[PDB]
């Protein structure tokens, strides 16, 4: 009956259709093969050929886990597709043929992933219909608004695009390396600063959680140093679901800041304050408050604890920084308000979902499978003319 | 007939109204907007084209056009669309029920005539309408017989001497420099404190900077060498987006390029040598009272203190064995306008008309048989 | 005096060397790298900050930075330390007794060449020096005296018609898109290959690749046509790690923002539009004469066969009754210096230096009562 829509992204999976609000179901894009190793391998149920999903995750003590998307892009592609075979079969256990599906997709991906995706959805499944979607545009949706500058920060990739008045500025779409996979990678490390070491497939989703349960984003960096440099106060326990208990000092603070300063990664390109600012200084002068006075944040890498104040801090200051050059006089004069929707987790899938339904009923405004058939792949064009 | 219409189609600003009144319900910059940026978002609506205040508003994303330029039209597509905003937009009346009075300055290609009044023939099918020079109005608004005029607007500025009820045709000079050349030279100018000004939507802030920090100076040589210790003339502007702007002596060059037109590449007379060339080529017994019944009109003489620089300086060229005058009203921008509304307000010019009838036989082509 | 020193301070690029002189005798990039590792290798005396050749060789570690934005000096202390590594290390003369050269972009905001002068003459002590728009060394490079330079280099390109003996300030035009332009754009469309290059010294490797495998299409329409079968417009690279690169259509795509702006999003005429818009300003005296001679200079316009596309779309905007030629000297990379170099080599040219001596009452103003 109703579309069909799903949010394929780097670290989970979404999926529902029109006028739902919450996402039906979520799942990491794992793809689980069986293993032994040096463990107990208690025989729970039973272990299939492929586990993927929640049985996956759950079941991963007995599995290695080999993501599929990586960088924002699709790395190997047949266990991609036992994803898609997984969520339409039993996630939703519903399959016609002839539904429309409306996808997602990071701004500068390459031409071949989106061409070959788009493809294997035609043939393989048969559905009537398909549309591919900017993450930052479903951003936009999420919150209803129509003109202001809207951030993404998944697992794969963060990105930044300003829209304004309902035209998306394709040239100015921002695009940084540095998501929560980088993330977790550097608590990986600092973590094995200590003498703690998570060489193991499992340990990867460990440390993913226990970046989610207790690292946080710093205000004030010389405060925090001093904080961890002479009060333990920062310091917390936290037990493994294996059952062992480690000590978490200046990590804490430490882990996130790879997104502010990625340099600590090896990262050559600027912070996210600093990017930010270099995406709306470089647009029209019309534009520019529209574009500070509307920043939304949205993905599940924004969810940082402390990360709205930091950032909105830091605008104001590299503002200052940058514009007046130390003049005090016009800071008061200055209109920054960064949106914290407490959903911008799922805003890629709500604006998904209202898409949905304000293009359905019409289906000369996306691609069906005789379009398809008989204009080959350069038929994927009706979607959007981007850069 | 219930009510008449008046309309100056000015370069840059297009004033209507009906006749008989004081206060212009249809005043706005003649811009047409069209969306750059091809990609856009389904949706909302988005308009093919933008024009008026609305276009104005979301001039960010559009590249603003002029349908006008140095009174020349090239752009007649946008010409009708700007005519249908003006018609039912902001009036909310019907065209087919009252007359048009059009203006346009001396000089103009007979073909123009020739298109506007077939236009307003056809694409509107009004009932009436007339067309005459913009400086009939502006000396007619003054309540004056005689006296020469200076009609200087957004693209043209015209010098016009007036008789008793006729004029010189001889006398008659049209020159090019507006307040888009002078908006040009600005530009040229502020280019010198590291601003830049590039896109129309900057030239539409660019205007504001213009009209809002601009003065003339009454011996530029002498007040440029004391402009050495700048300090009493630099201001502030704060740009839309948010800086701030130090303007200095520039906020007084640009509009001395009327005075001098050799600033940028015009080697022409400047705005005090062609009134004196006007009134030396007008009669010798007339040329006492033109010396003195000189006005000021159009929305360019808004500079303050041009005024008292313009009759110092044609006292100069003049004779000093007579007096000089000036005339400056409060209201030279909207002079035009007034002057229309005036002329339509006349008991008898009900007659003046060309309705339906006359077209229906005779052609586009009568319009210089009758109307001038 | 024993010789005389030209450094065309480039947006990219120096060419550094003595005049009367056809090969320059040091030509480097402009960039000033400083190393993002704490980790200091104790011994072996590496140094702080690294410039010229040495940073190109140690890009792997460095961040680059460019010390000119768009023709406009920003980071004036790299600035005097490249000024400092050439002078004593690529010519091995100290300033106090050769007089230099310098070049500046048409329309620069001119506090960028009091604070060039001023430093040049207190931290380095030079005899006299001279500032010239690259202009009009480009027009003396071919030892003629008509014609329009289309220089297009790094930072920014710019048109200044000439005629015999005098300039046409009023129709000089400047536009921002040059080869950092470029570059940035052939980095934005790399992506959509799957190639991703975001450090500085991807961005080298990138400016690299736009050297070796770019051209400019002869009709856009037809190639991208062409490029349905990807059989001719396909070719290879070999990066410096050892991976190997595959490049399509993005070849000839980089270089057509030159003649559509709008690809990278910037509202603009592209510079054969420009061309025609600046010619069409001159009067009809000098535009007959000026459409024959078209000089082309700079490291932008080295494209293979841009020539070509340049004269066919030219010639299609001018009349047909017109007979255009482009000048394409096979030293188009050099000829701003070159120019320079005959400049000074000429005997009539010691008289309008700017020396110490005058220097000192008039203060750093002098630059702009003496150059132009
Ligand atoms: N409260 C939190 N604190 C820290 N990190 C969080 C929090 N909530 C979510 N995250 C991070 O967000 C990630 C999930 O993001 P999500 O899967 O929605 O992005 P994505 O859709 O994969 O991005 P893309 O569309 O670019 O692939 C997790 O890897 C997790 O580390
Ligand atoms: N307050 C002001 N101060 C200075 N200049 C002004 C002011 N208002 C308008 N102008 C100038 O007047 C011009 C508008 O002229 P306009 O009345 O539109 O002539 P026309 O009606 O013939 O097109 C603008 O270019 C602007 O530069
Ligand atoms: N052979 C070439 N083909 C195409 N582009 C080139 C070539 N050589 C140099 N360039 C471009 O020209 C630029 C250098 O221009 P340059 O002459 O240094 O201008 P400027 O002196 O104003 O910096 C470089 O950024 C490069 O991208
Ligand atoms: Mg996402
Ligand atoms: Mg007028
Ligand atoms: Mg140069």
């Amino acid at each position: 009956s109703a579309p069909i829509v799903l949010d394929n992204g780097t670290g989970f999976v979404k999926v529902g259709y029109a006028k739902d609000n919450f996402p039906r179901f979520q799942f990491p894009s794992i793809v689980g093969r069986p293993i032994l190793r040096a463990e107990e391998k208690t025989g729970n149920v039973q272990i299939k050929d492929v586990m993927v999903g929640d049985e996956a995750e759950a079941v991963r003590s007995l599995l290695q886990v080999k993501y599929p998307m990586e960088n924002g892009i699709i790395r190997d592609f047949e266990e991609m597709n036992q994803l898609w075979d997984y969520t339409f079969f039993e996630k939703l256990k519903i399959d016609p043929r002839g539904r429309k599906i409306l996808l997602t997709e990071p701004p500068m991906n390459p031409v071949a992933n989106r061409e070959k995706m788009c493809e294997t959805m035609f043939e393989r499944y048969g559905f009537g219909g398909v549309y591919v979607a900017i993450q930052a545009v479903l951003s936009l949706y999420a919150q209803g608004l129509s003109s202001g500058v809207v951030v993404d920060s998944g697992d794969g990739v963060t990105h930044i695009v300003p829209v304004y008045e309902s035209v998306v500025l394709n040239h100015l779409v921002g695009r940084l390396d540095v998501a929560g996979r980088d993330a977790t990678r550097y608590l990986i490390s600092l973590l094995l600063r200590k003498g703690y070491a998570f060489n193991r497939t499992a340990d990867f989703e460990t440390v993913r959680e226990m970046k989610e349960k207790l690292c946080y984003v710093s205000y004030d960096l010389e405060l925090d140093h001093k904080l961890s440099e002479e009060t333990t106060v920062l310091m917390r326990n936290y037990t493994l679901p294996d059952g062992r208990v480690i000590k978490v000092g200046s990590e804490r603070y430490e882990c996130p800041e790879c997104l502010f300063q990625p340099h600590l990664v090896g990262s050559e390109q600027p912070g996210l304050s600093e990017f930010i600012f270099d995406t709306i200084q470089a647009a029209d002068v019309d534009i520019r408050k529209y574009l500070y006075r509307a920043i939304v944040l949205s993905g599940g890498s924004s969810m940082y604890a402390g990360l709205p104040s930091r950032l909105e801090k830091e605008i104001k200051q590299l503002w200052f920084e940058r514009v007046l050059h130390g003049d005090p006089a016009r800071l008061p004069n200055f209109k920054v308000k960064i949106e914290d929707a407490p959903r911008r987790r799922h805003a890629v899938f709500i604006g998904g979902a209202v898409l949905a339904d304000i293009m359905a009923q019409n289906d000369h405004m996306w691609v069906s499978k005789a379009e398809w058939e008989e204009y080959g792949v350069r038929a994927l064009d009706k979607l959007g003319p981007r850069t | 007939e219930t009510t008449a219409l008046v309309c100056d189609n000015g370069s840059g600003l297009v004033k209507a109204g009906f006749a008989g009144d004081d206060a212009p319900r249809a005043v706005f910059p003649s811009i047409v907007g069209r969306p750059r940026h091809q990609g856009v978002m389904v949706g909302m609506g988005q308009k093919d084209s933008y024009v008026g205040d609305e276009a104005q508003s979301k001039r960010g994303i559009l590249t603003l056009k002029y349908p006008i330029e140095h009174g020349i039209i090239t752009n007649w597509d946008d010409m009708e669309k700007i005519w249908h905003h003006t018609f039912y937009n902001e009036l909310r009346v019907a065209p087919e029920e009252h007359p048009t009075l059009l203006t346009e300055a001396p000089l103009n290609p007979k073909a123009n005539r020739e298109k506007m009044t077939q236009i307003m023939f056809e694409t509107f099918n009004v009932p009436a309408m007339y067309v005459a020079i913009q400086a009939v109005l502006s000396l007619y608004a003054s309540g004056r017989t005689t006296g020469i005029v200076l009609d200087s607007g957004d693209g043209v500025t015209h010098n016009v001497p007036i008789y008793e009820g006729y004029a010189l045709p001889h006398a008659i000079m049209r020159l090019d420099l507006a307040g888009r050349d002078l908006t040009d030279y600005l530009m040229k100018i502020l280019t010198e404190r590291g601003y830049s000004f590039v896109t129309t939507a900057e030239r539409e802030i660019v205007r504001d900077i213009k009209e809002k920090l601009c003065y003339v100076a009454l011996d530029f040589e002498n007040e440029m060498a004391t402009a050495a210790s700048s300090s009493s003339l630099e201001k502030s502007y704060e740009l839309p987006d948010g800086q701030v702007i130090t303007i200095g002596n520039e906020r007084f060059r640009c509009p001395e390029t009327l005075f001098q037109p050799s600033f940028i590449g015009m080697e022409s007379a400047g705005i005090h040598e062609t009134t004196y060339n006007s009134i030396m080529k007008c009669d010798i017994d007339i040329r006492k009272d033109l010396y003195a019944n000189n006005v000021m009109s159009g929305g360019t003489t808004m500079y303050p203190g041009i005024a008292d620089r313009m009759q110092k300086e044609i006292t100069a060229l003049a004779p000093s064995t007579m007096k000089i005058k000036i005339i400056a009203p409060p209201e030279r921008k909207y002079s035009v306008w007034i002057g229309g509304s005036i002329l339509a307000s006349l008991s008898t010019f009900q007659q003046m008309w060309i309705t339906k009838q006359e077209y229906d036989e005779a052609g586009p082509s009568i319009v210089h048989r009758k109307c001038f």
